[PDB]
RNA sequence: AAACUGCGAAUGGCUCAUUAAAUCAGUUAUGGUUCCUUUGGUCGCUCGUACUUGGAUAACUGUGGUAAUUCU
RNA sequence: UGGUGACUCUAGAUAACCUCGGGCCGAUCGCACGCCGGCGGCGACGACCCAUUCGAACGUCUGCCCUAUCAACUUUCGAUGGUAGUCGCCGUGCCUACCAUGGUGACCACGGGUGACGGGGAAUCAGGGUUCGAUUCCGGAGAGGGAGCCUGAGAAACGGCUACCACAUCCAAGGAAGGCAGCAGGCGCGCAAAUU
RNA sequence: UCGCUACUACCGAUUGGAUGGUUUAGUGAGGCCCUCGGAUCGGCCCCGCCGGGGUGCCCUGGCGGAGCGCUGA
């Protein structure tokens, strides 16, 4: 006799392997935990700090 | 009273009347201060404007217009329009071939502030140019000189 | 009638050609952007929602 | 579309002229924006030069100056009482410049009673509420009571205005043209004009 | 390369049908207005995730349709 | 405070206002690399608003060929003016509402005609004129005829669009696409005019 | 004057025909404006179940299931 209902449909983002990184690599970096990432970050940060003060000494040398 | 003819209230847009006062100053008198401006070319703004009670927005003195442009003169012929008159300017147009002039004339519709009055057909009126007031009216009456036979 | 069918999550397509009046019976009198399960479409489809 | 051009027209004498050019953009007229009282509705138009003209289809609030005591408050508009131009325009309640309009007394009476600490438009029944008595009767300090008392000589109001407050509705007039402007803003009718317009609207009956 | 964006396409070129205080010429005004650009001015004057924020779309990949297009 | 021949100018102070179809305040780019974990040089775009330039748009004064076998004309549907508005980028019967009854005309209005775009100019000339100026500069109009809009700083644009009329192209008959008064060139017209 | 031949314009029924220009009236494509309309496309909530964090709850995450909830385009 009438329609009172307005349907609400949902949008879902699935996962696909992106060319050059297969779904195993995406999930390998995604599921990586806070200890691993924090270690990598602080290590790269300190390597970069060393290279940078080395290049500051290489600025004052020239 | 008698100043307000029209449906709308008749004001002098740049003056604020309703400024409040003591009941000792309300008993003294109500004189709403005129706005009048001195028009520039050395026409002394008539006495009848600065004292006078009338309100006309398009008058050069008591209202909003600025007189800039040509300044012309003519003679009054027909006044049946309200706050405007028709004046005619005569002149001689030279025809080269014949080496002589022919007479010619043009009719101007021009607005006239209610301060000037007793302006009588056939007398000299000097007008000055304004921004367009109406369809045919681009001018404004700056000063009125009587005809040669005034008593 | 040809059907142009698309799997979003897989990211693929196929062009299918359907001549059956029933299979289209399910689709007639339908607006765009409405969900119909594909049943009459074939044996394989079944629980497939289109 | 609608051309506000001058060349469709008789001469000063009245001979019709044959138009030399077909209609030009800049001579365009737009449709009339009539403005009604309701919940706020506004449509931006892009005009010559690329500037925004703000057009008002429905208005509610407008702000107004109570000029005597020199204040201005943001008020709610109620009704169109009078229009010099057109009676038809009163009937449909249309807001144009210089039509005349009823507004809420409220924010004014509040300001006033805060400034002068005096009763305004209150019934002779005199019935009051706690906030009212604490604002009006209040408490003072010596320098304070002298200030307020010094202003009490000043504040007295035209009997007409006084009445208006008692009714809750003030008579005002709109100086801004909502049609192009986007706001209906204006001033309270005081004194001579107020008495005048009152005479016109009593004359409307 | 393409495609998005920005800008230009209102100039220039052609013709003389209309058009008789109209166009137009000299003359003046805009204190009655709009102005991309260019040139100079302004651009911590406001007292109330930032070592960087949100979503989408074109080219591109692909599946297509129509006799037909600078269609989609 | 400053300015004009003259402002209801510019600047100042007070009360408020501020559009969801929103105003300003840089979430941007490059090249050099240097200085005491911090500092910065040159540029590129942007940007509200002044001012300026190119203008544009409306007004002022004076000026046009023939015609009386056109003498009165305009005004219920704006003619002329008044008052308040609407619209517009603003001044204005531009448009509405309400009043007034005006305005033009033998100094030739109004109407008709023009093998009429207006000028700068050309031909011819003792002095005076007469005739011509579609045509390379300046201004106006128009893109088959009318009308109506998008976009934009700027068009009522036609090498944009939407109709109707007139024309005409393609078609698988469902539909689609048109605009040389740009250059060439073709047809027609014609006494009359060039190379795809 | 009459007569013969030729050539021009004129009156002339035919409500003669054709074209152009205005326009009264009726009809009225198409844009623009207003009032609606609301196909669809989102966002926020509502819960269920589970994972991490913070203290039965709170902050998140991961899905899902659903309401004439209320908002934007
Ligand atoms: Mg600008
Ligand atoms: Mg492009
Ligand atoms: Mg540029
Ligand atoms: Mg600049
Ligand atoms: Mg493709
Ligand atoms: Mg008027
Ligand atoms: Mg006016
Ligand atoms: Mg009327
Ligand atoms: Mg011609
Ligand atoms: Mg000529
Ligand atoms: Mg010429
Ligand atoms: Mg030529
Ligand atoms: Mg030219
Ligand atoms: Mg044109
Ligand atoms: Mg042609
Ligand atoms: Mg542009
Ligand atoms: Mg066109
Ligand atoms: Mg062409
Ligand atoms: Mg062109
Ligand atoms: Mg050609
Ligand atoms: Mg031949
Ligand atoms: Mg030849
Ligand atoms: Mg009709
Ligand atoms: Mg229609």
């Amino acid at each position: 006799x009438x329609x009172x209902x307005x349907x609400x449909x949902x949008x879902x983002x699935x996962q696909r392997a992106i060319t050059g990184a297969s779904l195993a690599d995406i999930m390998a970096k995604r599921n990586q935990k806070p200890e691993v990432r924090k270690a990598q970050r602080e290590q790269a940060i300190r390597a970069a700090k060393e290279a940078k003060k080395a290049k500051q000494a290489s600025k004052k040398t020239a | 009273a008698d100043i307000q003819t029209e449906r709308a209230y008749q004001k002098q847009p740049t003056i604020f009347q309703n400024k409040k006062r003591v009941l000792l100053g309300e008993t003294g008198k109500e004189k709403l201060p005129r706005y009048y401006k001195n028009i520039g070319l050395g026409f002394k703004t008539p006495k009848e404007a600065i004292e006078g009670t009338y309100i006309d927005k398009k008058c050069p003195f008591t209202g909003n217009v600025s007189i800039r442009g040509r300044i012309l003169s003519g003679v009054v012929t027909k006044m049946k329009m309200q706050r405007t008159i028709v004046i005619r300017r005569d002149y001689l147009h030279y025809i080269r071939k014949y080496n002589r002039f022919e007479k010619r004339h043009k009719n101007m519709s021009v607005h006239l502030s209610p301060c000037f009055r007793d302006v009588q057909i056939g007398d000299i009126v000097t007008v000055g140019e304004c921004r367009p007031l109406s369809k045919t009216v681009r001018f404004n009456v700056l000063k009125v000189t009587k005809a040669a036979g005034t008593k | 009638m040809k059907l142009n069918i698309s799997f979003p999550a897989t990211g693929c397509q196929k062009l299918i050609e359907v001549d059956d009046e029933r299979k289209l019976r399910t689709f007639y009198e339908k607006r765009m952007a409405t969900e119909v399960a594909a049943d009459a479409l074939g044996e394989e489809w079944k629980g497939y929602v289109v | 579309g609608i051309s506000r051009d001058n060349w469709h027209k008789r001469r000063k004498t009245g001979g019709k002229r044959k138009p030399y050019h077909k209609k030009r953009k800049y001579e365009l007229g737009r449709p009339a924006a009539n403005t009604k009282i309701g919940p706020r509705r506004i449509h931006t138009v892009r005009v010559r030069g690329g500037n925004k003209k703000y057009r008002a289809l429905r208005l509610d609030v407008g702000n107004f100056s109570w000029g005597s005591e020199c204040c201005t408050r943001k008020t709610r508009i109620i009704d169109v009482v009078y229009n010099a131009s057109n009676n038809e325009l009163v009937r449909t309640k249309t807001l144009v410049k210089n039509c005349i309009v009823l507004i809420d007394s409220t924010p004014y009476r509040q300001w006033y009673e805060s400034h002068y600490a005096l009763p305004l438009g209150r019934k002779k029944g005199a019935k009051l509420t706690p906030e009212e008595e604490e604002i009006l009767n209040k408490k003072r300090s010596k320098k304070i009571q002298k200030k307020y008392d010094e202003r009490k000589k000043n504040a007295k109001i035209s009997s007409l205005l006084e009445e208006q407050f008692q009714q809750g509705k003030l008579l005002a007039c709109i100086a801004s043209r909502p049609g192009q402007c986007g706001r209906a803003d204006g001033y309270v009718l005081e004194g001579k004009e107020l008495e005048f317009y009152l005479r016109k609207i009593k004359a409307r009956k």
